[PDB]
């Protein structure tokens, strides 16, 4: 778990690419589970 | 044409392999029939479908 910009939410999936996946957190290409995301301007910082 | 059967066996073997080799280069609905092409410009999941 982590916070990213609202446009950036797209990036988190198996097989997907981009510098978050590349340099911050690689998912395995055969992941199992769920990705859950929502805004948090109370954490806006 | 005296050696009808044997020459047809040799023909059939060459014909089978040229068929089988041509088929390496058939698309089957994949974007290319030469494997490295598909790997050249796709994300690994999309590539693995193709």
């Amino acid at each position: 778990s982590f916070v990213i910009r609202g446009d950036e939410v797209r990036q988190i999936a198996p097989g997907q690419t981009g510098k978050i996946a590349d340099y911050n957190y690689k998912l395995p290409d055969d992941f199992t589970g769920c990705v859950i995301a929502w805004n948090s301007n109370n954490l806006d910082n | 044409s005296a050696l009808g059967k044997l020459q047809n066996v040799v023909n059939q073997n060459a014909q089978a392999l040229n068929t089988l080799v041509k088929q390496l280069s058939s698309n089957f609905g994949a974007i290319s029939s030469v494997l490295n092409d598909i790997l050249s410009r796709l994300d690994k999941v999309e590539a693995e479908v193709q």
